[PDB]
């Protein structure tokens, strides 16, 4: 439809910060290549 | 000829070598423009991401002793350089790999070290030859140095913004003249959860993680700052004291007089004309009184309690305002002044104190970190911190070298012929010694996923007349003029790395046995 006509609207910054924040996390998680575990003492 | 009875040492040696090689090869993945950060989960349960090997190793709970020294080795390199902690260990292990090579080659370890002692002397000589002297004032080369360090960790995301932040900060805290070894602790780091790494900030002023104590005073203009040490509460002696009540008028007289004492206290403070209050911890005894805050807020004065004794020098280094521990000494002569100071509001409600602009410019400075991942913030500053370190390292010596492995292949090449020159079994050691340096460029093409042997030999083949300026390019994925790629590192970096490794492996060779203890 036209959500513009339907009034289905969302605040810009929602998507704004979202795409940023996902970008960082994806940046974080992708860079990993190896995990090392430690059993507790 | 002489006969060797025992083999317990030799095998014990081999054990260490196998350990070391395993260790370095494990770290080998993370290095250079194509370095790959790693992650550890603590047995206590903590989780860490890291691209710098030293922090990896300080995270490493190594059982075998030898690499623990290698772990220790990097910390000195970290206490020296900051990156190449990455590079240095892979150098270290690679040496032992060839040191292994010579072991079944039967050569007694002692001569190896002296051969290595000779081997290092050539290299440090060579590296001096190839380096590029550069005065400190050239901002861009510092910047060129900067991103060269920076395009090794994740902070490469906002490198182009991060690098200037770093160098400018150094310029503001250093003296561009004495060419001394200015401390970094005069730079403050602010780990503020949330925000964006892009939103990480520099503060030409002062920022305190703590929060205000006034409800109503939020922003202050032309602030006159005061830092006070002596508590503002009911006067309590160091020694035992007590008010005795036996009579009638004791009550209110006591009652009234404490406020009066408090009143004059604040009265003098206002009399001084200060408007922003700094209060340290007084955990031994009473702090600021609630009542005084009532007055100070009645006197409409900005106030902060709970200031760490450790930071106080930095702050007065920052604000240029000597503190006060007695009323008479508290005087506008010492009253610091700031153009503006207030508490910012981020994190939705993660609120933070800011002090911008000081009539007395302290050399010190603080640094703001924003960004989503908590761990990524910590890794970022690590990258930021080392970014500072290499600059300071560069501050130590006004000489510059291209990064990207070109010095190493030059060296091994240069070692290759000089080894040919030198006769005796030492040549092989140096022959091996140079072959150790061969690893790092190979590692690059590995992390570049390019044919290392074809490339690095071609890198040698070019470098036979393709001297230190040229080398393997990451961005184009070939071999090019790294200087023209503006990928440059200070001389001492590899110097320290080369030097530090040399002494250690010598110490490595002298080992013959480990005895389990009580």
């Amino acid at each position: 439809r036209d959500n513009k006509q339907a009034g289905v609207f969302e605040p810009t910054i929602v998507k704004v910060k979202s795409l940023k924040f996902a970008t960082e996390a994806a940046i974080t998680i992708l860079r990993i290549d190896d995990l090392i575990k430690l059993h507790p003492e | 000829g002489a006969y060797q009875d025992r083999d317990k040492p030799a095998q014990i040696r081999f054990s260490n070598i196998s350990a070391a090689k395993a260790v370095a090869d494990a770290i080998r993945t993370s290095l250079g423009p194509k370095g790959m950060d790693k992650m550890i989960q603590d047995g206590k349960g903590d989780v860490t991401i890291t691209n710098d090997g030293a922090t990896i190793l300080k995270q490493m709970q190594v059982l075998h002793p030898a690499a623990r020294m290698l772990v220790e080795l990097s910390k000195a390199q970290d206490i020296e350089a900051g990156d190449g902690t990455t590079s240095v260990v892979i150098i270290a292990g690679s040496l032992l790999d060839s040191c292994t090579k010579l072991l079944q080659k039967g050569i007694h370890p002692t001569i190896i070290s002296e051969s290595f002692q000779k081997a290092l002397e050539k290299g440090i000589e060579i590296l001096t030859d190839m380096s590029r002297p550069v005065e400190l004032s050239d901002r861009e080369t510092l910047l060129n140095s900067a991103t060269t360090s920076l395009n090794s960790k994740v902070v490469s995301q906002y490198s182009s913004l991060l690098s200037p932040m770093s160098v400018n900060a150094v310029m503001k805290v250093i003296d561009p003249a004495t060419a001394t070894s200015v401390d970094l602790r005069d730079i403050k780091i602010v780990k503020k959860l949330g925000g964006t790494i892009d939103d990480c900030e520099l503060v030409e002023g002062l920022v305190l993680t703590q929060k205000v104590s006034n409800s109503g005073i939020t922003r202050v203009e032309k602030a006159k700052i005061g830092l006070i040490q002596f508590c503002l509460s009911a006067p309590k002696t160091d020694m035992d004291n007590q008010i005795v009540v036996s009579d009638y008028a004791q009550m209110d007289r006591v009652l009234r007089e404490e406020r009066a004492y408090i009143l004059n206290l604040v009265k003098q403070i206002k009399k001084t004309g200060c408007n922003v209050l700094l209060i340290q911890k007084s955990i031994l005894r009473d702090a600021l009184s609630d009542l005084a805050l009532h007055f100070l807020n009645k006197m409409k004065i900005m106030v902060i309690k709970d200031i760490e004794r450790e930071d106080i020098e930095f702050i007065c280094k920052t604000i240029g305002t000597k503190p006060v521990a007695h009323i008479d000494q508290f005087t506008a002569d010492m009253l610091g002044s700031a153009e503006l100071a207030e508490e910012v509001n981020l994190n939705g409600s993660g609120k933070l104190l800011k002090i911008t602009g000081c009539a007395s410019p302290g050399k010190t400075v603080t640094i703001v970190v924003r960004g989503s991942n908590k761990l990524v913030i910590e890794e970022a500053e690590r990258s930021i911190h080392d970014a500072l370190c290499v600059i300071r390292c560069l501050v130590k010596k006004r000489a510059l070298i291209a990064g990207g492995g070109a010095p190493e292949i030059e060296l091994a090449l240069r070692l290759t012929e000089y080894s040919r020159t030198l006769s005796g079994m030492e040549s092989y050691c140096v022959r091996a010694f140079a072959d150790a340096m061969e690893v790092i460029p190979s590692t690059l093409a590995e992390n570049a996923g390019l044919n290392p042997i074809s490339t690095v030999t071609e890198l040698r083949n070019r470098h036979a007349q393709g001297e230190k300026t040229a080398g393997i390019n990451v961005r184009k994925g070939g071999i090019s003029n790294i200087l023209e790629e503006l990928v440059v590192q200070p001389l001492l970096v590899s110097v320290s790395a080369l030097t530090l490794a040399t002494e250690t492996v010598r110490s490595i060779l002298k080992i013959d046995d480990v005895v389990n203890t009580r």
